[PDB]
């Protein structure tokens, strides 16, 4: 499952 | 408010024209509160989520409220549904749990929808 925090984590690309 | 959406995607800089990561057009999907926008490949979302989350006021990443009690406290607790990426407290929900679960986790609503 995602939180924002592991979602975050794991989005690194965003800007 | 002042909301416009972007007109690139955050994460590879190609507007809907051209998702500079993939080589393809690919629409954008955009934050309802701060305008963000990302290609739903470079958000890494399925066919399925991005059709999803074009149906309601999808929140990014960092705009993402809980659904339930409209904060945006305590990101270590705040889920988002694997089918329709909204967010929830694990505190909000009845019964509340503990942990993230392993695998997905979809919320009530998405479950009184497609089940
Ligand atoms: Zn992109
Ligand atoms: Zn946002
Ligand atoms: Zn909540
Ligand atoms: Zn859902």
């Amino acid at each position: 499952a995602r939180t924002k925090q592991t979602a975050r984590k794991s989005t690194g690309g965003k800007a | 408010g002042t909301v416009i959406p972007n007109n690139y995607c955050d994460f590879c800089l190609g507007g809907s024209n051209m998702n500079k990561k993939s080589g393809r057009p690919e629409e954008l999907v955009s934050c309802a509160d701060c305008g963000r926008s990302g290609h739903p490949t470079c958000l890494q979302f399925t066919l399925n989520m991005t059709e999803a989350v074009k149906t309601y006021k999808w929140q990014c990443i960092e705009c993402k409220s809980c659904i339930l009690c409209g904060t945006s406290e305590n990101d270590d607790q705040l889920l988002f549904c694997d089918d329709c990426d909204r967010g929830y407290h694990m505190y909000c929900l009845n019964p509340p749990v503990a942990e993230p679960p392993e695998g997905s986790w979809s919320c009530h609503l998405c479950w009184e929808l497609l089940k």
